[PDB]
């Protein structure tokens, strides 16, 4: 019973960590955005 | 295994706050960046439009010397 319970918790936390690489991935665009104007003739 | 449960939850939590971190030290990038773009320049304003312009010619182009080869060849 108590493995059921621990695999919530890792299921839970890996939600929880999947959220937090979601809101790290937002930030990508914004930096990415300012290197296009860098190389153009 | 029961053992290791609570201590592997905890590593993963500081997984997480080394990820909450990390989330921070995007905008030191954006600065630089941002000063890299202070320092230097360049606009773009018909690039696009006439590329299609240009791949179309440079097919033109290509298929005109393959033909030319094809005659000379025959020609010979």
């Amino acid at each position: 019973i108590d493995y059921n319970d621990y695999k919530i918790s890792k299921q839970s936390i890996f939600k929880d960590l999947e959220a937090l690489s979601f809101q790290i991935v937002e930030l990508e665009s914004n930096r990415d955005k300012l290197i296009k104007i860098s190389n153009t003739d | 295994k029961s053992q290791e449960w609570p201590g592997k939850l905890e590593k993963m939590k500081s997984e997480c706050e080394l990820k909450e971190e990390e989330i921070k030290a995007l905008q030191s990038n954006i600065s630089e960046l941002h000063k890299i773009l202070r320092k230097k320049g360049i606009s773009t304003e018909q690039f696009e439009l006439q590329n299609q312009e240009r791949e179309k010619l440079t097919r033109e182009l290509d298929k005109i010397n393959i033909q030319s080869d094809k005659l000379t060849s025959s020609i010979k």
